[PDB]
């Protein structure tokens, strides 16, 4: 039943929610650390040993 | 004349070993002070490590 006049305003949608989950991932940071960018491995040193 | 002659030593003798224990003094705060900069620093370098 959708038209397709309607399938491009729900288009419109699903491009604008993607451009936002690729711009909220893009640019957030912790202290100039980009946490969802890219892919690392953080190490935390909890305790004295090395 | 052989006793006087060690009991002059001996009181000198004592009296420069004093010196040597301020000696030892003056050089432990020194290195203490070196310790106490010396924690601090590993402590940076713990606070460094993380990512």
């Amino acid at each position: 039943t959708n038209s397709q006049s309607d399938l491009d305003s729900i288009q419109a949608e699903i491009t604008q929610r993607l451009n936002e989950i690729d711009r909220v991932s893009g640019q957030t940071q912790f202290n100039g650390v980009k946490v969802l960018a890219q892919d690392n491995t953080l190490t935390i040193q909890v305790g004295a040993n090395d | 004349n052989r006793f006087t002659a060690n009991i002059k030593g001996l009181t000198q003798a004592s009296r420069n070993a004093n010196d040597g224990i301020s000696i030892a003094q003056t050089t432990e705060g020194a290195l203490n002070e070196i310790n106490n900069n010396l924690q601090r620093v590993r402590e940076l370098a713990v606070q460094s490590a993380n990512s």
